[PDB]
């Protein structure tokens, strides 16, 4: 009787940057409902697909769990049919997503007051990003004619950015930690049940 | 297509009631969430209440916690709001909204679909 | 919702200063413009305080708080332009700035003649009504200007144009109001209010 | 070298179309993020238009719907598509490559739109009478005319001195208007006559109109 | 092949600040990090902070955060360090050094993974006390002094502030035997140092032996003859 | 702080040596760790820096390791030049930023006894004439860098008025230090004589002087 680690997902003390995304696959376990939604105000929560009331009665194949952070004007791209630096470049979700977003005000763990930069978001891509696809490439992105060669120059720019999660900026600017659930339900034995 | 009719603000004393409503229109199924929010004066659009119609799921941020209800009556598809035990903290435009989710959010860029605001003065 | 002063008014060789408000201006950065007559913008200082290759020491940046500046040292008048303030943060759309009109000055500062005129009696029977505010005479080329009814502003059906340079090198411009015969006959007075680096000067019509 | 060319601009009738076009040089438009921004006769900057290099476009409220942005990465240049014009959209647009962080730093020539009605058509000119409140100054009011311009004389070019004839509004309804004046002493006002001849040859419309105080 | 130069050291009062230069020689923020690292008198190596162009980001150690400020201008290719309410504890060499960074693709982290080049480091003292020249005291040979038909003379620079004291011998002459030794810092926050040469005892009496104390700080020359 | 190194370590010449380093999971538990040497008085120099990747320069005599929440750094055919102090880093993440190790000071063996010499000057008469009396005794040729200093009033010690300068490297890798001891005019004439004591190695050697 093996309970799906939820706690080292949420409880987590550290999340991993945007672009490159952790996901935990969870499945052979006994799930849970009630602390999905009924919980307490804490954060955002959608739900796409599947009521989380009918979650407990439900069984599937896998359960991704998928965390992150980025900052408030974002968590919006976390969703399907979304389009922007993070929806396009880290994180996409596909139009036919299954599971539910859940995104809380961080801004009392990883912001500091000099600024805390670890976390990283990619900006600069040749194309989009298919659904639940990590590119965690560092490549000089050339977005010139003239080859770059691993030389930072003219139309040659690093990939990645920092946020600068500082506590005196706005809401829209203070980091989120992200959980994102997919529910797989695919020619196979279901063990991911919550009764 | 898609449309939400808001009524119910007014002025009234502190501790008095009030019954705020919205009408959702073009909805092919169940399968949406409600969310209010106000607008105090200088402030940014805040939610208070979220009901997820699919669940039937209430939830209320805590300053309003006991003293906001929030229901939905299904032959008119509305919502209802029920404020009572009004403070002057209440005072602010309030605006209802829906998304193609079950869920709830604080953020009001996640709602695509938005009603006109009704004003409601405590003093 | 960027806001930057109409104009500023420094001698040359000395050192501008451009203000760029918002809200919650930390975490975003900022980018400013220089646009010279005729030609089209060009950036002079990326993400707060960076110069790109090629751009005088002069300009400088800095933001914090709900404010941004643009420096402008050893002031020439080859700076005579008008600078924008535009914010990154957005990843789906950009702002800019009102735009800013460093004037540098060559000659004296020269209070406006401002001369306004009621509708005439031919357009009035037209069934049309034009108040003719006239400005000439001024410099710098900077004015920014009000319209009242009795002594309640007025904002729809106005039409300013921007400053052209005269003959004496002086500037001019001219603020017309739109109104209908009934609005100009409900009221007992309309004004023209023209502001001139913090001297404003007020002329008054009456229906009669 | 670097360089963004762009052509498509001119007159077009309201609720029209036009297309406009941003040739790249050096800089691949199809790997940058791309924008078109305007700048309305005299006002300030106002970003428009956006393509990712992955393909998304994002527009502004005042363009939504009506504006659309794509570009051809075998000709490497940017086009602005846009449908349904009217005279607030009329300006002088640019295209720009933004480097987001690092700003936009390589902007077009920009080419010209110009969006009314059309026509010949001839001015109403009224009479701006002097007040009767040591100088004082009269003129004309050339009202509502199009196109650029019309010469305005006084006393069939006998009364120069004083006169100031100033540049014309460009109205929200795409028609011109101007006045002008002549600043002449008190004492004169009722011995003198005063008669501005305004010209617009356009239209040929040549209109003579005596200035006499308020009554 | 690029080199990191520092600005010339620093002395400073208790209360004020200070604020260190590193020229970075052309584009070295490319693909480069840049640290500034401390290190007391007889002490170990104390991270301050960093700062990462390519990123446009930078971070503080939990000890400084809050009293110091790390800038990078990329027109002019270098970096700055500035550090406020300055305390005695502060006297240090501060370094400036370029790191190359790591890639943690596991957590998307990129943080400092060894600095090769270094800069040349900047001396910071911060002491209450002010300006004054030094009392140059010589010290005469005599028999005391003497071992082996040579003899040892030298010359006390005493009670100066702040560093650093040059001295030389009969105008730079005299160079072989000479041997000047660091400065103390005495309790009374002042410096004192001494310079000695050993000469052959037999030179005593047909060369005359002057100690040259240069304190630019206070712009005074002190010429001193040392005679038995 | 987490990271730890022993203060000091010793190496027949030629053979081979370890230098711990003990961390936590703050730093080494996610993070790399790189080693850096330091020669007294000039600037610290990289040595290793993933774990055990050497930069150009540094022969492969010097050789890393990283297991778990502790770190080690191996020097094989040790040299003369190697004595020096050497830091272990690694980039800990709960204070953000990196943290530099105690530091360990390396000693090579073959080095003998040098012997300090030690002169000591009496206070000058111009100083006793400005009121004022210092004793200076310098210490200099003496390796290794490490003396204890001690004076004394005619037949007792003293320790009021001393102040001693740390050892400093000389020019020919040997060590120097200076001494003062801070008298008054009164001080200096009431006793008979003054001794600087220089103890180096479990040996002394004293000067003494006395008021003219
Ligand atoms: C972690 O679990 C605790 C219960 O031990 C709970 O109170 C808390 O809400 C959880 N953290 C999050 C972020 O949900």
């Amino acid at each position: 009787t093996n309970l799906c680690p939820f706690d080292e997902v949420f409880n987590a003390t550290r999340f991993a940057s945007v672009y490159a995304w952790n996901r935990k696959r969870i499945s052979n376990c006994v799930a849970d409902y009630s602390v999905l939604y009924n919980l307490a105000p804490f954060f955002t929560f959608k739900c796409y697909g599947v009521s989380p009331t009918k979650l407990n009665d439900l069984c599937f194949t896998n359960v991704y769990a998928d965390s992150f952070v980025i900052r408030g004007d974002e968590v919006r791209q976390i969703a399907p049919g979304q389009t922007g630096n993070i929806a396009d470049y880290n994180y996409k979700l596909p139009d036919d997503f299954t599971g539910c977003v859940i995104a809380w005000n961080s801004n009392k763990l990883d912001s500091k007051v000099s600024g805390n930069y670890n976390y990283l978001y990619r900006l600069f891509r040749k194309s989009n990003l298919k659904p639940f696809e990590r590119d965690i490439s560092t490549e000089i992105y050339q977005a010139g004619n003239k080859p770059c060669n691993g030389v930072a120059g003219f139309n040659c720019y690093f990939p990645l950015r920092s946020y600068s999660f500082r506590p005196t900026y706005g809401v829209g600017h203070q980091p989120y930690r992200v959980v994102v659930l997919s529910f797989e339900l695919l020619h196979a034995p279901a063990t991911v049940c919550g009764k | 297509q898609v449309q939400l009719v808001e009524s119910g603000g007014g002025l009234v004393q502190p501790g008095g009631s009030l019954r705020l409503s919205c009408a959702a229109s073009g909805f092919t199924n169940d399968f949406y969430s409600i969310a209010w929010f106000r607008q105090a004066p200088g402030k940014e659009r805040e939610g208070v209440s979220w009901l997820s119609v699919s669940d039937n799921t209430p939830t209320y941020v805590d300053s309003v916690k006991d003293r906001f209800t929030i229901s939905r009556h299904n032959a008119n598809n509305t919502v209802y709001l029920q404020m009572n035990m009004l403070k002057p903290e209440d005072t602010a435009i309030y605006y209802c909204a829906a998304g193609r989710f079950a869920g709830r959010d604080t953020w009001p860029s996640s709602y695509d679909y938005w009603g006109q605001g009704t004003q409601v003065t405590v003093s | 919702e960027l806001t930057q002063p109409p104009s500023v008014s420094v001698a040359p060789g000395q050192t501008a200063r451009i203000t760029c408000g918002g809200n919650n201006d930390g975490a975003k950065s900022v980018h400013w413009y220089q646009q010279k007559p005729g030609q089209a913008p060009v950036l002079v200082v990326y993400d707060d305080s960076d110069r790109p290759s090629g751009i005088p020491e002069r300009f400088s940046g800095s933001n914090s708080g709900n404010t941004a500046t643009l420096t402008i040292t050893r002031i020439e008048a080859g700076d005579e332009a008008d600078y924008y303030c535009q914010v990154w943060d957005s990843s789906r759309d950009h702002v800019f700035g009102t735009g800013t009109k460093v004037t540098v000055l060559g000659q004296p500062k020269a209070n406006p003649t401002v001369t306004l005129f009621p509708p005439s009696s031919e357009e009035l029977q037209a069934n049309k009504a034009t108040l003719v505010c006239l400005i000439s005479d001024f410099y710098p080329g900077a004015v920014t200007v009000a319209w009242k009814a009795d002594s309640s502003p007025v904002k729809a059906g106005v039409e300013t144009t921007t400053p052209s340079k005269q003959s004496n090198n002086k500037y001019a411009a001219s603020s017309y109001l739109s109104l209908t015969p009934e609005q100009w006959k409900s009221h007992r007075s309309y004004s023209c209010q023209v502001t001139h680096e913090g001297s404003t000067v007020e002329k008054t019509v009456a229906p009669t | 070298q670097v360089q963004l060319v762009e052509s498509g601009g001119g007159l077009i009738q309201p609720g029209g179309s036009l297309r406009l076009s941003c040739a790249a040089s050096g800089i691949t438009v199809s790997s940058n993020y791309m924008t078109w921004v305007r700048q309305a006769p005299g006002k300030g900057l106002e970003w428009v238009s956006l393509l990712y290099a992955g393909g998304s476009a994002f527009y502004a409220d005042s363009v939504k719907g009506r504006f659309t942005i794509s570009r051809d990465n075998s000709k490497n240049t940017l086009y602005l598509l846009m449908n349904s014009l009217r005279v607030g959209d009329t300006a002088v647009y640019y295209c720009a490559r933004d480097l987001q962080v690092y700003g936009m730093d390589v902007w077009g020539q920009g080419t010209t739109v110009t969006v009314s009605s059309a026509s010949t058509k001839g001015p109403s000119v009224f009479p701006l009478a002097p007040s009767s409140k040591g100088t004082a100054a009269l003129g004309c009011l050339v009202k509502d005319y199009f196109p650029e311009p019309v010469t305005v004389s006084w006393n069939s070019g006998a009364l120069t001195s004083g006169v100031h004839t100033f540049p014309a509004v460009l109205q929200s309804s795409g028609l011109y208007s101007l006045s002008s004046v002549v600043t002449v002493p008190s004492s004169s006002l009722g011995t003198q006559t005063y008669i501005c001849n305004v010209n617009h040859k356009p239209s040929n419309t040549k209109v003579d109109k005596r200035v006499e105080p308020k009554s």
